[PDB]
């Protein structure tokens, strides 16, 4: 019918949420040698948060494809890593150190600027 | 025909000077405002008139294939000059 | 000029000592040809 | 139709092998290398000595855009736009309004020279012959602000350039 | 003759025509459209089931031996549904003519990697998964090919746009490359130049 | 006649025994083609292209002239051919193309320009 | 070309050819940086009568994909004749 | 003019980026001038590395070299003739003569 | 085994196990600079120098390959002399990519003084270049249509005088690298390809003949002219390096042979096909008739329309079957434009050529195959 | 008749978190799809006959430098094209824009007679020709 | 029920009787060229533009005039229908000025697309052009009448649709003039209709006088405040500037004019 389709590589949100978590592991446990490796200047468990928001964000999402890609896209950003095929400024682009806070509250949108 | 503004600044011939209070003439320190001295609506002034002996004339711009668009110009109206509308050359219509 | 040089030596320019009011003995400039002696310099013409 | 560049079979009669032998211990062809270089050694070297030798140029040549004028000191622009719509690289940027005199004209001409791609396509589409490229290659600048023509420096190039522009068209307009 | 028009070759174009219904005579379980264009080029539309057994009898059958891959790609019509086109350009050595493949896809279903039978789809399969997105299933290696590390979206998309949303630059506080949302001190000019008159009158479609 | 030295593809070897080769090869790919309905397209076709090969390697002993009436190249190309059509021919029975299309497109899915 | 007959034995000798009939640098055997004024030919379109362009017209003869099967006995048959095998050059068959 | 045609990063004085600075080059292009032993320069050659060129409203292109780096010399063409690149290098040997480290030390 | 990260525009990230190498992993993109996309936002002509750019060693055989696919979907034939010099510059071209091939090829091992002979050559090629459109590379000259003007007088006796000279050059760099051992250590059973390897690999040009395959765009799918010139193809019996680079220096040898026959059998008439609606017309009748200067106007500002299509358009370019796989939807702009990049594929059987050989050879095998990162990332 | 193996997926189609949009860029946007109006200076009807999304324009400033138009906005110059209404709300909804649909605006039929130029007592007739 | 059978290149289309031939080839999407003929404006039939071959019929018909008849193939693209339009297009450029880049309606304008379109690509006009005087018909409306191609729309509109009898036709022959004769000024609440309906740069707004080009402009459907009507309207922008306001079709509200003071 028109609902059936092609599973990626999970046939139900039961066996997608399993690759979430194997994905979780992998990426939890490469923190302390990713922030070894790039030198960074972050904390181990400020980059473990990180990792969780990116994890939490996309948290809402029921349609057992798009998690397959979400895992699919997520593991090709883990190889960059482990790999080293990344630099210190790739790593570094999940916190946005560089760009100042921009206010969410609607007064403060009003002062600076027309955007909603 | 460079005019000069009352703080000193060249008035280009568009019209562009920055005002006294405008805080962009700070690039021009130590440097220069660069405005071409050649007022192009001032030298098309001192060219002649042309007096043709027909009501139509046709203006090339002068140079043949080196000039511009072939246009044709016509002189029936006693009270002004027919100006080309590419190269500003003006006609007049002898004694009609 | 000398036309028994090869394509490329057969024109040269020596340059002035002094140029709108600039030292340029040792100072020289491709840019110090005006137009007129630029075009036959860079052989787009045979016709100084 | 076809050839093979490396199907031949070596001879090996007594000779050849020698021949061959020779080459390998007494270094025969490494030492037509050698010949070939000593060679070079004295012609005559093809440097020229810039900057007061230039590399030949032909009326073709696209260089530094410029604007150029009528015989009268009329500007050629007539502020149309075929060169702007027709830049690929979106270089060009006009304003335009009715002039004192009730003349077509451009209050605004600029051409981001950091943008342009020296292809000529605008004086292609030019229908008064106002913006060209002219003969000239050397202005390298030391900022990234002086690459930013306006059409002050764009009518100053013109009037700079125009005794070589005018005989650069003269000569090639014939084929355009 | 004309000497400003394209000459025809309707020998071309009846040979072509002629192996199209040869190839979905044979393969009537995939091969759902056969065309000719106007200059002599056939294209198989075929259902993406069919890449492996449509591409592996185009490459192997002694009357077809398309053994060259020339190209593949995709095309991006957002207006369908499916809206990715997976395109496959083939060579024939032995008969000296060329053949397209195409079939479809969206933003989520997968498609059959073609390297068992093409080798040279490897990298080609990347670039369209780096470019638009679909997903090539049993890639020996899958990942971003032509774009930087970390790079969100796929640039190719209609809807992508063309400046893309990040810009790079070196910040002296942090003594690296950031990336910041793009401001253009230029915005790009966006030209509307399609006449409203209609060019093509042999192209009209239907009301 | 004297048997090739090389056949000018890299990674081709001369074949010493090209019609016994050849003559295996046709008569296997018979064989399974005979396991592929009658009616199907790829049975027909196939069938009819490999007699008629078949019928030359046996109606021709010299190998240049053999070679010319098939052409196919050299004839180590002709036997890699006949080993690529008798791969096919064992996929086909799995893939069963001769069945019936298994879905039809969107309504507007061939359709250029949009 | 401004060398001695002697410097000019020596390079020829080292080289084993005949370098200064073939120089590589460019002498007064180049085209004259001026030239006459052309006058270029006009195309076949360049007439005054029975020059319609409905007649010349290469773009509204293009048509739509020939649609030879939709989803909306027979001798087998190959995209092309085989290619014909190439023939070994006349000019210099191996190198 | 005293101008090797190429020398190691670690023996150079002036780097010549030469063409299209794309995002995913621009980290490794700052690395290689981070490592330059000073003094260094660097020339802008071409409209790509000047200002983006035929590539500025690409999504993977650095809008013009001097993003990532200083720049003392731009070369504008597209590419600039290598007499236009020579005249380019001797305006920065001209450039340098004028430098006065010296008598800014001693009026220091 | 050892992984380096041969940063740079390439990034080879090798695994050694001790000197051999055991997997090569391009990594591409550092000169990915969104071409295709941004065709999509400009007309056909606007589009024409974007392709100049992509092998910018062969820069006017690239334009021809577009010029042919916009003018199978324009319907319309190029008038003869303009493709008697799309098939004189074609084969300059050739010989300018084949110099900074053979000779950036020798200096990456070591042999440096034949670039500065031959760059020479290169130099006097780039005023034939400049001669025709005033740019040294970037020429935009072969357009849809034909030529945007024809020779000025005087070249073809000065391509005549370049011409008789150059197998002299030729012959020159032979007495370097075709005898010398060093040479032959270097290149003789180094990246072997076999031929069926090499068709399923994609593979086009010397990368094919190298290999003893019998094929050449230029004799099996001729363009433009080339049917009516004589020339010879060379083969090569080894796949190595050593057979393709005898390929390529013989080929620039029949380059100068078909550029012989071009100045002979150059026929007068017009360089650009005489419709107004495709090509603009001459300055001199855009400035008297009404007609021409609205067609002017329209083709520099909105540009010709095209009919909607799909075309592979292929030519046999330097570096191998070079192609573009264009869509139109009918309106003045590309749909899309794919680019087909023959290096792209060599570059990607890198991997397979350089398994059982040393890190020193990969160098000489990256030079046999021709690679340009324009055309690679496009 | 597939024999590749299908499941069963009852969810609106949604690509939000997998298409590398800025969360900004989807959530604050107002897409509009429309058939363009006729340009009232020509009377040709073709660029009428497609659909169009297009998004809200935003903020445009003077660069101090030059004059030139500034922008922050990365989609000012999207426009995308379907065939049909129904096809434009689909991609609209997949990708999370809010839209506003104008429905087509066809011209009404007129009833045109040259006669009417000349009649004998209505108002039609037309003093110039 | 009374709908007659017609066919459109052998498409059959029903059609109410009084049909013109020009609106039976708008049923099936085809739109025949057209200068003079205005939906909204009474038939004029002098542009003959619109000429389409009649099957069987030894003479084309002006497809905006003609009714329609039972049983008629109406041949929109043969051999006999596209000479015409080339003769037609001929004329009209024989006499008009290479204005094009200093007129403001390049890029947008009827006369330069069905050239491209239906007309020829070169000209055999050997002779020397026509020049006309200009008339000075108020400050919003600039004429520059060489342009004219004497289609009538504006006589029309201001007769029909604005109520002012003040354009005309003087003369007679090649030397046919439009304009008022005397020194009059056409100032209406509507006249500035009167550019857009003129398929020439004849009449232009001489307030957006030489700003900008058509292609260079982004257009932003709005609607008017200058009145309680609410008219239709699209605010044409670039580079962030609002450069002139047109009018947009809505059938209920101001079809498709609008004031002076909305434009
Ligand atoms: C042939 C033989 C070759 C080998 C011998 C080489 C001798 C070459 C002459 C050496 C002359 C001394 C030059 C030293 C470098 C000067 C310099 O770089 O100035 C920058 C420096 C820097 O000036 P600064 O203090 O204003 O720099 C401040 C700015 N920052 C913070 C960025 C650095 O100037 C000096 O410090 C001058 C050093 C003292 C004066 C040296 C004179 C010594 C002469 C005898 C030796
Ligand atoms: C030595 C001179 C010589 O051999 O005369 C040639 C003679 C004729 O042989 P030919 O017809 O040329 O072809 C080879 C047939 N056997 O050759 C002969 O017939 C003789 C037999 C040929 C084989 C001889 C092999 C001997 C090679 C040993 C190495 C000799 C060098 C040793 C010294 C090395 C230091 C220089
Ligand atoms: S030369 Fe080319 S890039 Fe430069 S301004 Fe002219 S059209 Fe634009
Ligand atoms: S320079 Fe030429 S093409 Fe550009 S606006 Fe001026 S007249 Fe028009
Ligand atoms: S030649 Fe032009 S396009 Fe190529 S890198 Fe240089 S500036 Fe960029
Ligand atoms: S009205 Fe049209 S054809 Fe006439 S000059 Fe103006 S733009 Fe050109
Ligand atoms: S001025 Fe315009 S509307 Fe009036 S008759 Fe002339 S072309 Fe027609
Ligand atoms: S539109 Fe019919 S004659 Fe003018
Ligand atoms: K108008
Ligand atoms: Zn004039």
């Amino acid at each position: 019918a028109s609902t059936s389709v092609k599973p990626i590589f999970s046939r139900d949100m039961n066996e997608a949420k399993r690759r979430v978590r194997e994905l979780y592991r992998a990426w939890y446990r490469e923190v302390p040698n990713t922030v070894h490796l790039f030198q960074l200047d972050i904390s181990v468990k400020q980059g473990r948060d990180k990792v969780r928001e990116m994890f939490k964000k996309n948290a809402h999402i029921t349609d057992p494809r798009v998690v397959d890609l979400l895992v699919i896209k997520g593991k090709m950003e883990l190889e960059e890593t482990i790999k080293v095929w990344k630099q210190r400024t790739h790593v570094m682009r999940f916190f946005h150190e560089t760009e100042a806070p921009r206010p969410k509250d609607f007064l403060s949108k009003f002062y600076v600027g027309h955007d909603p | 025909g460079v005019r000069t503004s009352p703080t000193g600044e060249k008035v280009t011939h568009t019209g562009q000077v920055y005002d006294d209070g405008d805080y962009r003439k700070v690039r021009f320190v130590g440097r220069q405002k660069e405005v071409n001295e050649n007022f192009a609506i001032d030298l098309i002034a001192e060219q002649p008139v042309s007096q043709v002996g027909s009501r139509v004339i046709s203006c090339d711009g002068g140079g043949g294939a080196l000039g511009h668009p072939r246009v044709y110009i016509n002189l029936d109206k006693e009270t002004k000059t027919g100006t080309c509308g590419y190269c500003g050359l003006q006609f007049r219509q002898q004694h009609h | 000029e000398d036309n028994k040089q090869f394509f490329g030596r057969h024109r040269w320019v020596i340059y002035t000592t002094e140029m709108n009011g600039k030292n340029t003995f040792w100072d020289v400039d491709g840019s110090m040809v005006p137009p007129e002696w630029h075009r036959w310099l860079h052989c787009m013409t045979d016709d100084p | 139709t076809y050839k093979y560049v490396n199907l031949r079979e070596p001879s090996m009669d007594m000779k050849s092998v020698t021949d061959r032998a020779a080459q390998t211990l007494l270094w025969t062809e490494l030492i037509r290398g050698l010949g070939m270089t000593l060679s070079y050694l004295f012609r005559e070297p093809a440097t020229i000595n810039y900057p007061f030798e230039k590399g030949p140029l032909s009326p073709r040549f696209r260089g530094e855009h410029a604007l150029r004028r009528y015989p009268s000191g009329e500007e050629r622009c007539i502020a149309c736009k075929l060169c702007e719509a027709v830049c690929p690289a979106q270089a060009i940027t006009i304003e335009a309004e009715p002039r004192a005199d009730g003349s077509r004209r451009t209050t605004r001409y600029d051409i981001d020279m950091t943008k342009c791609i020296y292809c000529g396509f605008c004086q292609e589409a030019c229908p008064v012959d106002a913006i060209v490229e002219g003969p000239n290659f050397e202005f390298s600048t030391e900022t990234h602000e002086e690459l930013l023509y306006n059409k002050e420096k764009l009518l100053n190039n013109g009037d700079k350039w125009e005794a070589e522009i005018a005989a650069n068209i003269q000569a090639d307009y014939l084929y355009r | 003759t004309r000497p400003t028009v394209r000459p025809r070759n309707d020998v071309a174009h009846k040979q072509l025509s002629a192996f199209g219904e040869y190839v979905a005579e044979i393969l009537p379980k995939y091969v759902q459209q056969v065309q000719v264009s106007c200059f002599n080029e056939l294209e198989i539309c075929i259902h993406p089931d069919g890449v492996i057994p449509v591409l592996t009898f185009l490459r192997d059958h002694s009357n077809a031996q398309f053994k060259s891959l020339a190209d593949l790609t995709a095309v991006d019509i957002p207006t369908r549904q499916n809206r990715f086109e997976i395109v496959y350009n083939l060579l024939s050595l032995r008969f000296n003519s060329r053949i397209r493949v195409k079939t479809y896809t969206d933003e989520l279903t997968p498609i059959e990697s073609s390297v068992p039978v093409y080798k040279a789809a490897n990298w080609y399969e990347r670039e369209i998964w780096d470019m638009f997105g679909v997903f090539f299933a049993n890639h020996p290696d899958l990942r971003r090919i032509l774009t930087d590390y970390g790079f969100e979206g796929h640039p190719f998309r209609k809807d992508f746009p063309l400046s893309g949303y990040v810009e790079l630059r070196y910040d002296d506080e942090v003594k690296r490359v950031v990336a910041e949302p793009v401001e253009l001190a230029q915005e790009f000019r966006k030209f509307d130049l399609n006449s409203p008159w209609e060019a093509f009158p042999a192209y009209r479609q239907p009301p | 006649g004297l048997l090739k030295k090389t056949t000018g593809l890299v990674g081709l070897a001369v074949c010493e025994t090209p019609h016994e080769r050849l003559k295996i090869l046709y008569t296997k790919i018979l064989d399974v083609l005979g396991h592929i309905p009658k009616n199907a397209a790829y049975r027909k076709y196939t069938e009819q292209i490999t007699n008629e090969k078949l019928s030359m390697v046996k109606a021709e002993p010299d190998v240049k002239k053999l070679e010319e009436r098939l052409q196919g190249g050299q004839i180590e190309e002709v036997i890699l051919q006949a080993e690529n059509e008798l791969s096919l021919a064992r996929k086909m029975i799995q893939w069963k193309p001769w069945e019936p299309l298994v879905e039809e497109p969107p309504a507007s899915q061939w359709k250029w320009p949009i | 070309a401004s060398a001695t007959r002697f410097i000019q034995w020596l390079r020829n000798w080292a080289s084993g050819r005949d370098l200064q009939a073939k120089l590589q640098l460019r002498y007064q055997e180049i085209s004259k940086r001026t030239q006459p004024p052309p006058k270029l030919p006009v195309g076949p379109s360049h007439k005054l009568s029975n020059n319609y362009y409905c007649t010349r017209d290469g773009r509204r003869e293009a048509m739509p994909p020939s649609i030879v099967m939709s989803s909306q006995e027979k001798k087998a048959v190959s995209p092309a004749p085989p290619i014909k095998r190439w023939e070994l050059s006349q000019d210099e068959p191996y190198l | 003019f005293g101008v090797v045609f190429r020398a190691s990063p670690r023996q150079s004085d002036v780097m010549i980026v030469a063409g299209t600075l794309t995002n995913k080059m621009a980290p490794a292009l700052r690395k290689v001038y981070d490592q330059m032993p000073e003094p260094r320069y660097v020339v802008s050659m071409g409209s790509c590395a000047n200002g983006g060129g035929y590539y500025h409203y690409s999504y993977s292109v650095v809008r013009g070299c001097d993003r990532i780096v200083p720049v003392d010399i731009y070369v504008p063409g597209c590419p600039p003739t290598a007499e236009a690149l020579l005249y380019g290098i001797l305006q920065l040997q001209k450039k340098i003569k004028r430098e006065k480290r010296l008598r800014i030390w001693y009026r220091r | 085994n050892l992984t380096l990260n041969f940063g740079p525009v390439l990034r080879l990230v090798m695994e050694l196990s001790g000197e051999m190498v055991r997997k090569c992993d391009p990594h591409i993109g550092l000169l990915h600079r969104g071409t295709e996309k941004l065709i999509e936002y400009k007309t056909y002509l606007q589009a024409l120098p974007y392709f100049d750019r992509l092998d910018y060693v062969s820069m006017m055989c690239n334009e021809q390959a577009y010029s042919l696919a916009v003018e199978k979907l324009l319907n319309i034939r190029p008038p003869p002399r303009a493709q008697w010099i799309r098939v004189l510059f074609g084969e300059i071209t050739r010989l300018l990519n084949h110099i900074m091939a053979v000779t950036t090829h020798a200096l990456d091992i070591g042999a440096m003084t034949p670039f500065f002979w031959m760059f020479e050559e290169r130099e006097k090629m780039f005023e034939f270049y400049e001669r025709v459109s005033g740019a040294r590379m970037h020429a935009a000259y072969v357009r849809p249509g034909g030529v945007h003007q024809d020779l000025p007088l005087g070249l073809m006796d000065d391509i005549y005088e370049f011409s008789k000279n150059f197998s002299l050059r030729i012959d020159e760099l032979e007495e370097m690298l075709t005898n010398n051992r060093i040479w032959r250590n270097r290149t003789v059973d180094i990246g072997i390809v076999t031929a069926e390897d090499a068709l399923n690999y994609g593979f086009s040009g010397v990368m094919l003949r190298g290999s003893g395959i019998q094929w050449d765009l230029r004799k099996t799918q001729p363009y433009d002219v080339y049917d009516q010139v004589e020339f010879d193809v060379p083969i090569g019996s080894r796949g190595d390096c050593y057979d393709r680079y005898l390929c390529r220096v013989e080929e620039m040898r029949q380059s100068i042979r078909i550029i012989s026959q071009c100045l002979n059998k150059m026929p007068p008439g017009e360089i650009k096909v005489d419709d107004a609606k495709v090509s603009p017309p001459k300055r001199a009748e855009m400035k008297t008739s009404m007609e021409s200067l609205i067609h002017h106007f329209k083709l520099y500002t909105e540009g010709y329309q095209v009919p909607p299509g799909a075309t592979y358009t292929a030519i046999e370019a330097p570096k191998g079957e070079f192609g573009v796989y264009l869509v139109s939807d009918g309106s003045s702009r590309p749909y899309r434009c794919k680019i087909k990049a023959p290096g792209f594929a060599h570059l990607a059987g890198l991997d397979k050529m350089s398994k059982g050989h040393m890190l020193a050879d990969v160098v000489a095998i990256i030079g046999t195959q021709d690679i340009v990162f324009g055309e690679v990332d496009r | 008749t597939r024999d590749t193996q299908l499941i069963t997926v009852d969810e609106k189609l949604d690509i939000t978190t997998i298409t590398g949009v800025p969360e900004e860029h989807i959530k604050t946007r107002k897409a509009r799809i429309f058939v363009p109006a006729r340009n009232n200076m020509q009377s040709g009807v073709n660029n009428t006959k497609k659909w169009k999304m297009e998004f809200d324009t935003r903020e445009r400033w003077e660069n101090p430098l030059m004059g030139w138009a500034s922008t922050a906005d990365p989609l000012s110059n999207l426009v995308l094209t379907f065939s049909t209404k129904e096809d434009a709300v689909a991609f609209a909804e997949k990708n999370g824009w809010s839209y506003d649909v104008e429905e087509r605006k066809v011209p009404k039929p007129k009833s045109k007679s040259y006669g009417a130029n000349f009649s004998w007592n209505k108002r039609t007739r037309v003093s110039t020709k | 029920s009374n709908l007659i059978e017609v066919f459109v290149d052998g498409q059959s289309v029903m059609v109410e009787p009084g049909t013109t031939v020009l609106q039976a080839c708008e049923k099936v999407g085809m739109q025949i060229p057209r200068f003079c003929y205005h939906e909204r404006l009474s038939v004029a039939g002098n542009c003959r533009m619109c000429l389409v071959e009649i099957e069987k019929a030894p003479k084309v018909v002006a497809a905006c005039a003609m009714p329609v008849m039972k049983g008629w193939n109406i041949l929109t693209n043969s051999e006999k229908t596209k000479k015409a339009r080339e003769g037609v297009m001929e004329f009209l450029l024989a006499n008009h000025p290479l204005d094009c880049p200093i007129c403001d309606q390049g890029g947008e304008c009827d006369l330069q697309d069905q050239s491209m379109m239906f007309g020829s690509d070169r000209s055999r006009f050997l002779e020397g052009k026509r020049a006309v005087e200009d008339k000075n018909i108020g400050p919003l409306v600039k004429t520059i009448m060489t342009r004219c191609i004497q289609c009538t729309r504006c006589i029309r509109f201001a007769s029909e649709i604005a109520g002012v009898d003040d354009l005309g036709t003087t003369g007679r022959g090649n030397d046919m003039q439009v304009g008022t004769y005397i020194e009059k000024m056409f100032m209406s609440e509507l006249s500035g209709n009167i550019i857009d309906i003129c398929p020439v740069g004849a009449l232009t707004s001489k307030p957006y006088a030489f700003t900008a080009r058509p292609w260079e402009t982004r257009k932003t459907e709005s609607i008017d405040v200058m009145d309680a009507v609410g008219s239709n309207i699209v605010v044409s922008t670039r580079t962030g500037e609002v450069m002139r306001i047109l009018p947009r079709m809505h059938e209920d509200i101001n079809e498709e004019w609008i004031s002076d003071k909305t434009r």
